[PDB]
């Protein structure tokens, strides 16, 4: 104890270790910032506690660059039997994709497992949960099926678009930049600038940035073809999202 | 904080996709805005650029940047920065980063008046 | 290491030559010639052909089967003729195209192939029946067969992608489904595939690498593209891939481009290398041109088998490199890639084609031609005979005579493919036929007398007693002296194709392409297959693809060093196997990443002891101490100059080590050898001896000889006096200490007791860190200074310096240095 | 005296010496390091002459592990390998203790062995071990656990006939071709067949499964999953 007011971690969670109290060497060793004794300690422990103590460590960790990482956090919740926490692992892996890769197979794939997990899982929530999963997934699957069209249909590029656009909420779980950036794209592959540069103001007053979504020379060209600067219309932009901002 | 919080996100994304072309000084003075510390410190690690973390730490809170207050003078005093890491500690006013600097700097002297 | 034959030959031609092929088939090599009349064929020994393939219609282009010696030819009114030398058929097709024909090329597999004419038709056929046609606009340069990461009910060897001068590439298969993908536009050079990210590489003459990435639904555009800085002739601009992933460009200039995509570094191989090669060349009376390095290359190519790129000068020069790197992936930099001595040639080379049978190559100046082979050095040792193959025709023997070595130097007819002995006979195998000749050994003189000779077709021969067993990629048979063939054996073809061999005493081992295993038995008057076929396979998974394998003298453990080969990834793998007959499983064992297994050598006699040959992979330990060195370490002062880079030019990268394998406790390292840059390769292992190939550098004559060195292993340096039976005891202690078996190493050792073996027994005490049985064989010794030593000694807390005592107190001091250091102890 | 195989002589010397030492009770350190090594020798010299009770016990109540590892690693190489086991576990090393358990007929024991550590090897010399004993049931779930389920197919062929539990395997192992063949030999003994189909289609052996199929009239499943492969 005065270890650990001392800052000590080390020497007291190997005196906690000695004395058989293994949750504080844990407790002790995750605020020392090490991972691969804790890794070590919750394998030979084998106490489900211990395992979810460091599946949660490593997930606030940097995991994703790691397969390791996520391999140690989906034996850890194997093990443990932490149906909840593995399912939310997932969840955050699939969000994570969407937000940064825009990788929507895998993320479906994500949410296909995380799914399973919560069909495994005995919580009181847990069919709330499912539910919830499921919601993504559909929608998640609904613009994975978008993705393949892009060899076969337009009115079906349309229709399930605007259908996904209409959805409240979507951004929970497909950002609608995408399906923007994709409409605008598609259009511009089609050359009818009018339309395009009907939904690039569309994606406009939604209040997020063109940039992430649309590549500038897209952009650029669309604008061209308008006849108008994009630099004046962009600053105009910034300018309302601040004023709008202002009153808010 | 929600607007705040989002439109930071934004403009430090767009920061991001733009320092990808390739922008460091003026990117980094535009994108300071509130609380972008860790960025603004990995841009300063890339390019060694400690102006930009004296500015920080003089415009920093007081009474909650204490520890990053801490960590620049540890780098300036790693990187034989010996005003800078004065100055800070004297923003510190902490004995153990004092007695640290006094024990890493070979003298005895200065030893003697913080020991007492 | 490898010396070059060239065979110049004659055309017998009046009509000047337009084209030129190179059969792909592992065995007997066959040379297409074409031209604007006439069509010929070449043999491995470069005579005409008695039966002739030329024809009215005109031909304008031929192509090889990848894996068949059948032909297929275009004439410049699209008909196709598939023709199989073999037993000579030809099947024509009147309606293969209504346009002359501008390439043909075949899928890897050899069943689909894609036919183009200049009008734009492009033809898809199953052998020789049509499968599917489609018509694009402009002439198409070249398709080639794409083989795209998709789902396997979606996978299949049918697609492939089609470049020309319109610009135009679309993905197409069999069953008349084209995607047109398209884009870009222009004269497009050249089109280039690769698996890893599924993309099309593109060179053009817009001086512009355009790298583009393709999917079944998704179309992007290219990802990244590269400007080239070349002063040449961006027409004649070619690019090649080498390894993995690097891209060889040469367009006609002094300069070599090389890019690496897994970095994306670019480094230039220049033409200096060749002024070094004439300033060691131009050491006699040589009558060799002025040094005019700055000459342009007009062809590179680059073969798998022999891994090996040769380039060709217009000046009259062909330079070669040999890639050093381990593994599949490609090399990183300029000092991996090794630079072999060239070959003058009398005018400037014109094409240069390869061929996959022994890396054959035709080169082409002017209307002249001329036929280039490798031959590696190759060596034979049975008792009391070594063979060396110098040259393609001198043989240096080496007889074992306890008054003095002798040496002979046997001239043949000509080059000779292959060498074996059985300590009575030797037995020789070119392209011509097979010899037997048997050695007379007498003190005042050694004489061979040839037995016999048989002309037979085999790859592989091994000779056992009185009878050959002919091994070829498909069967292997039994022949006498005479000539009979009492029995032959097949085997089935999903197993794929036999690639090598090993032979030791009376057990043969052999691995296919498919990672097949089969080991055989020659000790009987009829060979004998023992055992199953084995399949590389482990239960877990696929362990990787075979690379080298050696069998022990029983047969019972078989060492493999293997590539994992992990999808344009880490270099091969640095963990060998060892396989035991008896429980049927592949033991694993892990070797630090700082050295990768090359070549296993197994014992004559011991069935335990063994040895491995390490290539020491300096760019991942010179990346790792660069990256470890950038931490916390500014200013360090003292004890550091110049440690690093004039101990090189003695010191090579070749190591050797010494294994004892168990099936109790697996294996156990029992020594370490340093070999010198003069070392080119380990010739055998024997218990007393070490043999191995040193290269005569002080040699004046173009071709550097090549001389058998002996030498003493670790345990036996020194002990020069009379090896009878003390090695049986050497070894039993070295692999009871190994084991750590104290009391029956004790036991062992009881019943002889000598004094040079006492400090033998103290040496490998010291070498293994343990003290209370030095101290014993110390004492045995009786020597009393050395036990006053280590008495007074005995009060350190380290025993690092006690060891470091009885080092020095048998004289070795580099080890007690370098024992010091370790302990962190100056004082002493 | 242990060097020159004189094994008698060591007992009786090695007594005269503890008898010597403990008659002087100064300097309790010298006196203790010299009765372990006195300790030592005759418990190695008794386990030779096979004095084995009093060797062990001797070797029990000594404490210095690397002493009693090596008198272990001694009585193990003469004939006494469960001994040697025991030495091992109160040794503090015990995976050859496990290993030793395994080849003995201390299964007993050995299964809280195999319980905490997971060393595959060890379980598959334990199932070997069971199998050779002639319980098929349980070195059948052994091999399951571990990694060898290409014999748990052909024992489930032999006796077991456990087919769904043999589908479950299949579908938690990465099945290939060899064990696609073995659950040809499965549905073999069904009389419908049309698992058979599926299965073979699963493994890509897709001529003799054609003509099997078209003897037994299953060109509806087989042709439909068939249509996209040859034509």
């Amino acid at each position: 104890d005065t270890s650990i007011k001392q800052g000590d971690y080390r020497l007291s969670s190997k005196l906690y270790t000695k004395l058989g109290n293994q949750v504080e060497a844990m407790k002790c060793l995750i605020n020392l910032g090490a991972i691969d004794e804790v890794v070590n300690y919750a394998t030979m422990a084998r106490m489900p506690q211990l395992y979810i103590l460091a599946g949660n460590f490593l997930q606030t960790t940097d995991w994703h660059k790691n397969p390791q990482l996520m391999k140690h956090i989906i034996t850890f919740y194997n093990k443990a039997k932490a149906y909840d926490n593995l399912a939310g692992f997932f969840d955050a892996c699939s969000s994570v994709e969407i937000d940064e890769y825009r990788d929507y197979e895998k993320a479906a794939a994500a949410l296909n497992e995380a799914l399973k997990h919560a069909k495994k899982s005995t919580s009181e929530s847990r069919d709330f949960r499912i539910e919830q999963l499921e919601t993504k997934l559909n929608l998640v699957q609904k613009f994975v099926q978008a993705r393949a069209l892009f060899s076969s249909d337009p009115q079906q590029m349309k229709q399930i678009c605007e259908d996904l656009l209409a959805q409240p909420g979507i951004d929970q779980s497909v950002r609608s930049g995408d399906i923007y950036a994709q409409i605008i794209e598609y259009y511009y592959q089609v050359k009818n600038f009018s339309q395009a540069f009907d939904y690039i103001k569309k994606m406009q007053q939604k209040r997020i940035i063109l940039a992430p979504y649309l590549d500038q020379e897209m952009l650029q060209q669309i604008l061209e073809s308008q006849g108008v600067s994009l630099n004046s219309k962009n600053k105009n932009n910034d300018d309302e999202f601040i004023e709008e901002d202002v009153p808010e | 904080i929600n607007s705040d919080a989002s439109r930071k996100d934004l403009l430090i994304q767009r920061a991001e996709w733009e320092v990808k072309q390739g922008n460091w000084k003026k990117g980094g003075e535009l994108y300071i805005q509130a609380e972008v510390y860790k960025k603004a410190i990995e841009v300063y690690v890339t390019n060694n650029f400690s102006e930009g973390i004296v500015e920080v730490c003089r415009n920093a809170d007081a009474e909650t940047q204490r520890k990053e207050i801490e960590q620049c003078a540890a780098y300036f005093k790693k990187a034989k920065l010996h005003q800078y890491t004065k100055e800070a500690y004297l923003k510190l006013q902490d004995n153990k980063a004092l007695l640290q600097l006094n024990i890493d700097l070979e003298k005895w002297d200065e030893a003697m008046t913080l020991a007492k | 290491m490898s010396l070059f034959s060239e065979l110049p030959l004659d055309a017998g031609t009046d009509e000047q030559i337009t084209q030129i092929a190179v059969s792909n088939v592992s065995i007997n090599p066959s040379l297409a010639i074409i031209t604007p009349h006439k069509i010929l064929l070449f043999n491995e020994c470069g005579e005409k052909h008695d039966y002739e393939l030329s024809r009215n219609i005109r031909c304008t282009y031929v192509q090889w089967h990848p894996s068949q010696p059948i032909i297929a030819l275009g004439w410049e009114t699209g008909a196709i003729t598939l023709w199989s030398e073999e037993t000579k058929v030809a099947k024509e097709e009147p309606n293969g195209h209504k346009s002359e024909i501008c390439l043909i090329q075949f899928n890897p597999s050899g069943s689909r192939m894609v036919s183009a004419d200049i009008d734009g038709n492009v033809t898809v056929w199953r052998g020789i029946n049509i499968v599917s046609q489609y018509k694009k606009e402009q002439s198409i340069t070249h398709a080639i067969f794409c083989e795209l990461n998709i789902d396997s009910k979606l996978k299949s060897g049918n697609l492939f992608f089609f470049g020309g001068k319109s610009g135009v590439v679309c993905l197409a298969d069999d069953a008349n489904h084209c995607s047109d993908v398209c884009k870009v536009g222009g004269s497009i050079k050249s089109l280039l595939f690769y698996e890893k990210e599924n993309s099309v590489i593109i060179i053009t003459s817009t001086l512009l690498l355009v790298m583009f990435k393709i999917s079944t639904s998704v179309k992007t555009g290219p990802s990244k593209r590269v400007k080239l800085s070349i002063s040449g002739d961006p027409q004649k601009l070619q690019s090649i891939w080498i390894g993995s992933c690097l891209l060889a460009t040469c367009s006609h200039e002094n300069m070599l481009r090389m890019w690496h995509l897994d970095q994306d570094d670019n480094y230039v191989l220049t033409l200096h290398q060749l002024a070094q090669q004439t300033q060691t060349q131009q050491g006699a009376a040589t009558v060799i041109q002025s040094t005019n390095t700055n000459d342009q290359i007009t062809s590179i190519q680059y073969e798998k088998r022999g891994k090996v790129l040769v380039a060709g000068t217009r000046e009259g020069r062909i330079i070669f490199w040999k890639n050093l790197s381990i593994g599949s992936e490609s090399p990183l930099d300029v000092d991996e890639w090794k630079m072999l001595p060239y070959v003058s040639v009398r005018q400037g080379v014109n094409s240069i084609a390869v061929g996959q049978n022994n890396g054959l190559i035709a080169v082409q100046y002017g209307n002249q031609i001329s036929l280039v082979q490798e031959t590696v050095i190759n060596g034979k040792m049975t008792d009391q005979v070594r063979l060396l193959q110098s040259s393609a025709n001198t043989i240096k023997i080496y007889i074992n005579n306890d008054i003095s070595n002798q040496v002979l130097h046997f001239q043949s007819k000509g080059n000779i493919k292959g060498l074996d002995c059985n300590d009575q006979f030797m037995l020789l195998w070119t392209s011509k036929t097979i010899e037997i000749h048997e050695i007379i050994i007498n003190p005042k003189e050694s004489q061979t007398k040839l037995v016999a000779s048989i002309q037979e077709k085999c790859l592989r021969s091994v000779i056992h007693k009185e009878n050959i067993i002919l091994v070829n990629d498909m069967e292997l048979n039994v022949l006498n002296f005479k000539g009979i063939q009492k029995q032959n054996l097949k085997f089935s073809e999903s197993e794929g194709k036999i690639l090598n061999v090993n032979v030791l005493n009376n057990h043969l081992i052999m691995w296919t392409s498919n990672n097949y295993i089969r080991l055989f038995d020659i000790s009987r008057r009829e060979v004998k297959q023992i055992g199953v076929t084995r399949r590389f396979e482990n239960s877990q998974g696929q362990l990787g693809q075979i690379r080298y394998c050696a069998v022990n003298s029983d047969g019972s453990k078989i060492v493999i060093t293997a590539d994992q080969r992990g999808k344009s990834g880490p270099q091969a793998d640095n963990k060998f196997y060892i396989y035991d007959v008896q429980t049927d499983n592949f033991l694993l064992y892990e070797m630090p990443a700082k050295c990768i297994p090359l070549q296993p050598y197994c014992d004559r006699k011991d069935r335990k002891f063994f040895g491995i040959s390490c290539i020491i992979n300096k760019n991942i330990q010179q990346e790792k101490n660069a990256d470890e060195n950038n931490d916390e370490n500014e200013d360090n002062k003292s004890d550091k100059s110049r440690n690093e880079d004039d101990d090189e030019k003695d010191k090579s990268n070749l190591e050797f080590y010494t294994f004892f394998v168990t099936s109790e406790n697996g294996i156990r390292k029992q020594d370490q050898y340093q070999l010198e840059s003069s070392i080119e390769a380990v010739f055998a292992i024997d218990i007393p001896k070490l043999y191995f190939i040193k290269r005569n550098k002080k040699t004046n004559s173009s071709g550097q000889n090549y001389k058998i060195v002996e030498k003493y292993l670790n345990d036996f340096v020194g002990l020069e006096k009379i090896d009878n039976q003390i090695k049986e005891a050497i070894m039993n202690f070295s692999f009871y200490l190994t084991m750590d078996n104290l009391d029956e190493a004790y036991k062992s050792v009881k019943q002889i007791q000598n004094p040079s073996i006492w400090e033998k027994m103290a040496s490998m005490c010291v070498k293994t860190k343990r003290i209370d049985v030095a101290e014993i064989c110390l004492g045995n010794m009786r020597f009393a200074r050395g036990s006053k030593a280590i008495r007074e000694q005995k009060k350190e807390p380290e025993l690092d310096a006690q060891l470091a005592m009885v080092a020095i107190q048998l004289n070795m001091k580099d080890e007690a240095v370098k024992l010091y250091e370790q302990s962190k102890r100056y004082d002493l | 005296i242990e060097n020159q195989g004189n094994n008698q002589e060591a007992r009786k010397l090695y007594e005269r010496a503890v008898l010597n030492k403990d008659d002087r009770p100064s300097d309790r350190s010298k006196i203790d390091n010299h009765n372990q090594l006195c300790f030592a020798g005759i418990s190695r010299t008794s386990i030779k002459l096979g004095d084995i009770q009093r060797g062990v016990t001797i070797a029990k109540e000594l404490i210095d592990n690397n002493i009693v590892i090596e008198i272990a690693v001694v009585c193990e190489n003469m004939k006494q390998y469960l001994e040697a086991a025991e030495l091992y576990q109160k040794s503090g090393m015990l995976e050859k203790a496990a290993s030793l358990y395994i080849e003995s007929k201390d299964f007993k024991k050995a299964a809280p062995l195999i319980s905490m550590i997971k060393s595959p090897n060890l379980l598959k010399q334990y199932a070997k071990a069971k199998e050779s004993e002639g319980a098929y049931n349980e070195a059948e779930q052994t091999y399951e656990q571990a990694e060898s389920w290409e014999d748990v197919v052909r024992l489930n062929l032999d006796k077991l006939d456990n087919l769904r539990k043999a589908i479950a395997v299949l579908r938690t192992k990465c099945d290939t071709s060899t064990v696609c063949l073995m659950v040809a030999n499965v549905c073999e003994k069904q009389g419908n067949y049309g698992e058979l189909v599926e299965f073979l289609l699963k493994a890509g052996k897709k001529e003799e499964a054609f003509q099997k199929a078209q003897q037994y009239n299953v060109m509806d499943a087989y042709s439909d999953n068939m249509k996209d492969f040859t034509l």
